[PDB]
């Protein structure tokens, strides 16, 4: 069981860090979340005014 | 274990520290009354599940501490830490140095002792203050001198509001500013400074904000301090320890007064349309507008420049934009510094305060300049003192409260030596 | 194995990021693992 | 073994070139991903003539596709056979000439031709015993004819011995698609007289004739017209890539053809051409393509050979055929008349028979005729060049980049001894 | 990556870009919110918008245009209209005090406070360019900002940038029906500061578009919104060859060397041939040859100038839609060999043909119809020297009695500047007459 767990986790981590479609995927996700937060906060400050 | 102990002295100190500690408490997941529903750089931990800051607050007018002691952060601090005097320093260097602070310097140093025995890997102190007032000059001078001769060669960083050219509230402000610069010329490792008039102009221009209060300035100073000390809490591509500034920036032991700014100060309604890449922000650091201390940049040449990048940043963008800045030959770097810069990078992006006005930006730079331009500010700050001290205005209170007439003179000469020292290291 | 890992990471992180995505996050019709609501969008 | 490097220049060149590589690749069994899917054993051995040898059994061409403007090669990255080119080979620029032969020869052409010429030696280094080059043009433009002349002389100085073919499309004289082109065709012919070892000229006006009257198309696109040139482009080189019972490569069809080394402007044609219905009714014998390779209607340049004599005449044939019957019908062509035929060269005929026809026809024929009746193609452009140049029309664009008034007159004097070098043999 | 910077100026420039940028948000799939919709945002195979629109990292497209005037009431209908959040708000420059229909007020007095400001927003927009194909000035020969400040932009763009294309679109004051009285003082004093610093400048009367609307579009009483759809269709058709690929692709840098025989004869006039009301498009075939024969008419021009009294120096025909180029070249041989259409005897070639694949689009509410193919002729005929024999006489009558000159000399101008820019059009009225003459 220990073998199972450790090997699985290590595989996942390193293989993700190494492939690539993932790099573009992450940049996209981060930017999207950031701009969503930005618009939400703009709306919030407008409501505050 | 990169622990630092923060002491806020002066009303400028505690009112900056309010914004600083709300920023640090929202930085981690700590809810503001103390609990939690990496943080050991600034917070000790008790087994009920409580977090205690490494902070000591002090003033000699009880109301500015007592509003903190009653307000929404009453359960953050061990309530003996909020030190409080009885009689105000009354804008008097002699009273905050010789007469009134002799009741409270012992208490604040003993609580500094207890916090430094709580700590285990100690690195430095953060003393927050101004150059305007009696307890912002004299009590800070006694505090720094005693901590220097007591603790050793540990980094007592100080943060200074600076007296602007045409912006002041006091009348006697050259007197106590030249006095605190004289007696704190030696035992502070570095002294960062900011100008309230320049922050006023940036608040008018970049942020599209008219009539700013003091909270809209202290938020910016909190972002500056957090960008200084993100390296100890969060790990990155090129970390920079807090001791590294001492061997990095200052070349001679009277020149430890670097300037700062922070480039993506931008509101949401414009940053929604504008992208801010690495080359954009590091070119934007070097405008005469977007600096944060009023000195004419083009009249001075640069000595060193420590950039701190925060967020998503790839190091080749930095290493290309630095040479792009260097080759212009109008940004005059001194001919005995071919290295030029010093750069650090951290991964975790700048954060956002509730009730805020700076837009959430993915990456940000805080740059620490060391210019030759501030000789004009020292010339004018010697000149105003010289205008008043031609016929002994306002001196008789301070001489009735504890210095003779000659000590203002020897502080005048021991400050003019520094203005000669810039022309020495300039030519 | 790298394509299977890419599917695992997409179906873990990209579930709630519905209203917007950047350009290169989806290629050759990966929606079938998140079938439930991405199709009707 | 004997290999060919291919060069494609200008917007007309890439449109010609993308249609040309299809009629080589489908001949050689190559699919759009570049993996061999052919059937016959003889199909594959001479794949080294044009193609390289990629890994895993993949074949890539040896063309370099120079263009000033990137807006034409984005079409051929999405073409039907537009994938097999190596992406290093695509060379493109930022500022287009815009039909100014001065700008396509001096201003940005000098900046770009390094990037082409490093790729030029790279596809020449992989050769074993290189045999020559190949180029595609249309003379009316500043981007292809302008770049092409600087792309010919810079390759002559490094590989001066090799048989360097260069195609050309001379401009249509009845209605031109450009108004500035008499400066452009006349400035390019002077560079095309001196340096190229072999050239062909193509009146695209006669291509509008050859689809209307004979082929009976209704909607002739330029892409379907570039099929007609692509038969002749593969038609001449068919002995370098295939067997032969009477063969003639490029070198045996130039030095067997050209009497004097300023006379290499030829007039080609293709004999078995019919509409889809009309293919059924008309025979496929040996004289019935001799009826049509010399037929003045079925020519490719608009210079009728009843305005002079034929110096030397060629016809490469494809397919297995008898050689009495190709000789007696070539004996008859010279002997039915002596007016259109030269006295002082006793024969005229060049004959070549390969063994594999193009797929779709049992027989094929590609015509090369070196006529004296091409001189009116130059006295037509001589009068159109001197109509503009008397009042100096449009000349203020060509001057401002480094061209003077003398550079037209020497390119007109050399252009005007070419008719007399034709008129002396013609009479 | 190719690009244009569509810089407007004047109150008759903002009202043109209101109808110009609504066309370019319809050619692409762009919403007025700026974000692309759901269907085109997953594949992303199209990068044709990079000529005009930028692209931020969060997926919003912001156009490349700056709107300039000194009258704060026509920009303030853009910050509340449908296109409120498309344009970046730092690109709508707007002055408090007016220009008030004086050239000298808009060159020396007021415009110096904005000549520095707009040249910082220009430097942003031109800084993203890998390659700049050319600017697009939209101005007017009528009043203060559209004629004065345009001359101040020309003497500062070319000093800043230099050998870079800068096309120009301009109305021309009508023969008879104009709307000002100080107006011929401007149109003689804005040609003189444009004879040197503009590579090409198209000519349009608003009077000839008032004639085509009662005639071809079958519309009675046309408003000003229906004049900026016709001009907005041409500036689409000029720049369509950058964005969408074609069989004969003709860029902006192609034009400026291919239309001007001598370097102060850069005033070509243009037309758009297939303008048909949607009733008559149901009745009329619109081939490729018969909309080439309908540019050279005495009625489908755009400057009130009949070119029967002049010789055509050159043409530059740009086609758009579904055309095949056997059938283009059949028709240009008809027009050269026809007797009336005069060609100058030092141009035996004559023409310039361009082909593109996109059919013209339809704006909702536009009076134009969906026509399969459309052309756009560009020529600089000899006949335009007639029109200066009308405007330069109207400068002379007013300057003989020195009418209206006292506002100009008091608003930062010297009185001699009318004299030197009067003698300057005493050359250009002759400079057309020396090159229209047959060869000696």
């Amino acid at each position: 069981l220990k073998h199972e767990s450790l090997k699985d986790k290590k595989m996942r981590q390193q293989v993700r860090e190494n492939s690539i479609e993932l790099r573009e995927l992450e940049q996209k996700l981060k930017a999207a979340y950031m701009n969503k937060e930005r618009a939400a906060q703009i709306v919030e400050k407008d409501a505050m005014k | 274990m990169r622990e630092c102990i923060s002491i806020h002295v002066g009303q400028a100190g505690v009112q900056i520290g309010n914004a600083c500690w709300e920023l640090y408490c929202l930085e981690h997941g700590i809810q503001p009354d103390g609990q939690m529903p990496s943080f050991n750089t600034f917070f000790s931990e008790t087994g009920a599940g409580k977090h205690v800051p490494r902070a000591v607050f002090v003033d000699l007018e009880p109301t500015v501490i007592d509003e903190v002691r009653t307000g929404t952060y009453r359960q953050l601090f061990h309530p003996e830490q909020l030190i409080t005097g009885k009689e105000d320093a009354a804008n008097n260097y002699a009273r905050g140095h010789y007469t009134i602070g002799k009741e409270i310097i012992d208490l604040v140093l003993d609580r500094i002792r207890k916090l430094a025995d709580q700590c285990t890997g100690l690195q430095g102190f953060l003393v927050f203050h101004s150059f305007g007032g009696g307890t912002g000059s004299g009590f800070t001078s006694l505090l720094m001198e005693r901590l220097s001769v007591d603790y050793g060669k540990k980094s007592k960083l100080e943060f200074s509001i600076y007296p602007a050219p045409q912006v002041s509230t006091a009348v006697v402000e050259p007197y106590n500013s030249i006095l605190t610069t004289h007696t704190t010329l030696e035992h502070s490792d570095c002294a960062f400074m900011v100008d309230n008039e320049a922050i006023y102009d940036i608040c008018r221009r970049n942020l599209d904000i008219e009539r700013p209060t003091y909270t809209n300035l202290n938020r910016l100073i909190g972002q500056i301090v957090s960008s200084i000390t993100a390296s100890l809490r969060f790990d990155g591509a090129l970390n920079v320890d807090l001791t590294e500034f001492q061997t990095n920036l200052v070349p001679y032991p009277r020149i430890h007064f670097p300037l700062a700014t922070y480039a993506p100060v931008i509101s949401a309604e414009k940053a929604y349309h504008e992208q801010l890449s690495v080359a954009e922000i590091t070119n934007a650091c070097f405008e005469p507008a977007n600096q944060m201390v009023k000195c004419d940049p083009r009249h001075g040449k640069y000595m060193a420049c420590c950039l701190l990048y925060r967020g998503d940043v790839v190091p080749k963008d930095v290493n290309a934009a630095i040479a792009t800045i260097k080759t212009k030959r109008t940004i005059q770097f001194v001919d005995w510094c071919p290295t030029g810069f010093k750069v650090g990078i951290n991964y975790q992006p700048p954060t956002v305060v509730p009730g805020g006005d700076l837009a959430k930006v993915q990456r940000a730079v805080c740059m620490l300049s060391n210019t030759t331009a501030i000789a004009e500010a020292w010339a004018r700050l010697d000149h105003k003192f010289d205008l008043m001290y031609a016929k002994r205005a306002f001196v008789h209170w301070y001489v009735g409260e504890g210095m003779e007439e000659g000590e203002f003179s020897e502080a005048r000469e021991d400050m003019a030596a520094l203005e000669k020292d810039y022309e020495e290291v300039g030519v | 194995i790298i394509e299977e890992e890419r599917l695992r990471l997409l179906k873990e992180h990209a579930a709630k990021l519905l209203g917007y995505l950047p350009k290169g996050v989806f290629k050759r019709e990966d929606d079938v693992d998140m079938l439930g609501e991405e199709f009707r969008k | 073994m004997r290999e060919i490097v291919h060069l494609q220049a200008g917007q007309c060149g890439n449109q010609i070139g993308a249609k040309f590589w299809e009629v080589i690749s489908d001949e050689h069994g190559i699919d759009p991903t570049g993996t061999y899917h052919g059937d016959s054993d003889l199909q594959l051995e001479r794949i080294n003539v044009y193609y390289n040898e990629a890994t895993g059994g993949k074949y890539v061409p040896r063309a370099v596709l120079v263009d000033l403007e990137p807006g034409t090669m984005d079409s051929v990255r999405s073409g039907p056979f537009g994938q097999i080119f190596r992406p290093d080979n695509f060379v493109f620029g930022q500022s287009g000439a815009g039909n100014n032969w001065a700008k396509g020869h001096y201003t940005e052409g000098a900046e770009l031709v390094d990037s082409v010429l490093d790729v030029v030696r790279k596809e020449a280094e992989s050769c074993d015993c290189l045999q020559g080059f190949q180029l595609t043009h249309s003379l009316g433009g500043g981007t292809g004819s302008g770049m092409g002349t600087l792309l010919i002389s810079k390759i002559r100085e490094e590989y001066p011995d090799r048989i360097m073919n260069t195609f050309s499309v001379v401009p249509s004289p009845k209605v031109s698609d450009t108004v500035v082109e008499p400066y452009n065709a006349t400035l390019s012919v002077h560079q095309l007289v001196e340096n190229t070892d072999e050239t062909y000229c193509i009146d695209n006006e006669a291509l509008y004739d050859i689809c209307f009257r004979t082929l009976k198309l209704t909607t002739p696109t330029y892409g379907d017209l570039n099929h007609l040139v692509s038969a002749t482009m593969s038609g001449v080189t068919t002995c370098l890539r295939f067997p032969g019972q009477l063969n003639a490569d490029l070198r045996k069809l130039a030095v067997n053809m050209v009497p004097f080394p300023r006379l290499h402007f030829f007039m080609p044609g293709f004999a078995p051409l019919t509409s889809r219905g009309s293919q059924q009714y008309r025979a496929l014998t040996v004289p019935e393509l001799t009826q049509q390779m010399f037929d003045a209607k079925n020519m490719m340049a608009a210079c009728d050979p009843r305005h002079g004599r034929y110096l030397t005449v060629a016809a490469v044939f494809r397919g297995r055929m008898s050689m009495k019957e190709v000789d007696e019908q070539m004996l008859n062509v010279q002997n039915k008349n002596s007016s259109y035929f030269v006295e002082w060269i006793p024969n005229n005929v060049k004959t070549a028979v390969c063994d594999i026809p193009p797929r779709g026809l049992k027989m094929s024929a590609t015509f090369i005729g070196n006529s004296t009746a091409i001189q009116e193609l130059f006295k037509r452009i001589s009068e159109q060049f001197t109509a503009m140049f008397r009042r100096k029309a449009f000349l203020h664009w060509y001057t401002g980049e480094g061209m003077d008034e003398m550079e037209f007159t020497e390119a007109e004097s050399n252009m005007n001894d070419l008719v007399s070098e034709y008129q002396q043999y013609q009479d």
